[PDB]
Protein backbone atom coordinates (compact mmCIF):
# COMPACT_ATOMS: atom_id res chain seq x y z
CA UNK A 1 0.00 0.00 0.00
CA UNK A 2 3.18 2.28 -0.38
CA UNK A 3 4.18 3.85 -3.19
CA UNK A 4 7.98 2.66 -4.37
CA UNK A 5 10.24 2.44 -7.20
CA UNK A 6 7.83 0.35 -9.36
CA UNK A 7 4.62 1.30 -7.83
CA UNK A 8 2.42 4.42 -7.63
CA UNK A 9 -1.07 5.50 -6.50
CA UNK A 10 -3.66 4.48 -9.04
CA UNK A 11 -6.11 7.73 -8.13
CA UNK A 12 -4.90 10.80 -9.00
CA UNK A 13 -6.31 13.44 -7.53
CA UNK A 14 -7.94 15.78 -9.70
CA UNK A 15 -6.41 19.46 -9.93
CA UNK A 16 -9.31 21.46 -10.87
CA UNK A 17 -8.97 25.25 -10.84
CA UNK A 18 -11.32 27.59 -11.88
CA UNK A 19 -8.63 29.06 -14.18
CA UNK A 20 -6.56 26.19 -15.33
CA UNK A 21 -7.23 26.39 -19.34
CA UNK A 22 -9.04 24.19 -21.91
CA UNK A 23 -8.65 20.48 -21.56
CA UNK A 24 -7.58 20.44 -17.32
CA UNK A 25 -11.17 21.41 -16.96
CA UNK A 26 -14.11 19.85 -15.08
CA UNK A 27 -16.62 18.42 -17.86
CA UNK A 28 -20.00 16.98 -16.68
CA UNK A 29 -20.60 13.84 -18.68
CA UNK A 30 -24.06 12.38 -18.25
CA UNK A 31 -24.87 8.98 -20.13
CA UNK A 32 -27.93 8.63 -20.95
CA UNK A 33 -28.62 4.85 -21.47
CA UNK A 34 -31.53 4.18 -22.78
CA UNK A 35 -33.50 0.28 -23.20
CA UNK A 36 -35.95 -0.22 -25.63
CA UNK A 37 -37.99 -3.32 -24.42
CA UNK A 38 -41.19 -4.67 -25.76
CA UNK A 39 -42.92 -2.49 -23.28
CA UNK A 40 -44.14 1.18 -24.85
CA UNK A 41 -41.94 4.30 -24.62
CA UNK A 42 -42.12 6.29 -21.76
CA UNK A 43 -39.61 9.57 -21.76
CA UNK A 44 -39.72 11.51 -24.71
CA UNK A 45 -41.16 14.63 -26.12
CA UNK A 46 -44.55 15.03 -26.99
CA UNK A 47 -46.21 14.19 -30.50
CA UNK A 48 -46.60 17.17 -32.33
CA UNK B 1 -64.20 -3.14 -5.14
CA UNK B 2 -60.96 -4.39 -7.23
CA UNK B 3 -60.75 -6.58 -10.30
CA UNK B 4 -57.73 -7.86 -11.37
CA UNK B 5 -57.61 -8.43 -14.54
CA UNK B 6 -54.35 -9.39 -17.05
CA UNK B 7 -55.27 -9.45 -21.28
CA UNK B 8 -52.66 -9.07 -23.55
CA UNK B 9 -49.72 -7.94 -21.39
CA UNK B 10 -52.15 -5.22 -20.31
CA UNK B 11 -53.00 -4.85 -16.32
CA UNK B 12 -56.06 -3.66 -15.75
CA UNK B 13 -57.07 -2.39 -12.29
CA UNK B 14 -60.43 -0.93 -12.32
CA UNK B 15 -62.27 0.80 -9.23
CA UNK B 16 -65.51 1.58 -7.64
CA UNK B 17 -66.40 2.83 -3.88
CA UNK B 18 -69.93 2.13 -2.74
CA UNK B 19 -71.21 3.03 0.67
CA UNK B 20 -72.70 -0.16 1.37
CA UNK B 21 -74.85 -1.00 4.80
CA UNK B 22 -76.39 -4.68 3.76
CA UNK B 23 -75.63 -7.69 6.51
CA UNK B 24 -74.36 -10.44 5.12
CA UNK B 25 -74.14 -11.48 1.80
CA UNK B 26 -73.19 -9.46 -1.68
CA UNK B 27 -75.86 -7.10 -2.16
CA UNK B 28 -78.73 -7.16 -5.44
CA UNK B 29 -77.84 -4.60 -6.76
CA UNK B 30 -75.57 -3.62 -10.30
CA UNK B 31 -72.27 -1.67 -10.04
CA UNK B 32 -70.09 -1.24 -13.34
CA UNK B 33 -66.04 -0.69 -12.17
CA UNK B 34 -64.11 2.26 -14.14
CA UNK B 35 -60.43 1.84 -14.86
CA UNK B 36 -58.30 4.30 -13.07
CA UNK B 37 -55.46 2.65 -14.11
CA UNK B 38 -53.92 0.58 -17.09
CA UNK B 39 -50.50 -0.43 -16.61
CA UNK B 40 -48.66 -2.60 -19.77
CA UNK B 41 -46.55 -4.50 -18.15
CA UNK B 42 -45.72 -8.36 -17.94
CA UNK B 43 -45.84 -9.63 -15.15
CA UNK B 44 -46.17 -13.42 -14.09
CA UNK B 45 -47.61 -12.70 -9.90
CA UNK B 46 -48.09 -15.97 -8.13
CA UNK B 47 -48.68 -14.43 -4.86
CA UNK B 48 -50.51 -12.33 -2.99
CA UNK B 49 -51.32 -10.95 0.84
Amino acid sequence: GVEGFNCYFPLQSYGFQPTNGVGYQPYRVVVLSFELLHAPATVCGPKK
Amino acid sequence: EFVFKNIDGYFKIYSKHTPINLVRDLPQGFSALEPLVDLPIGINITRFQ
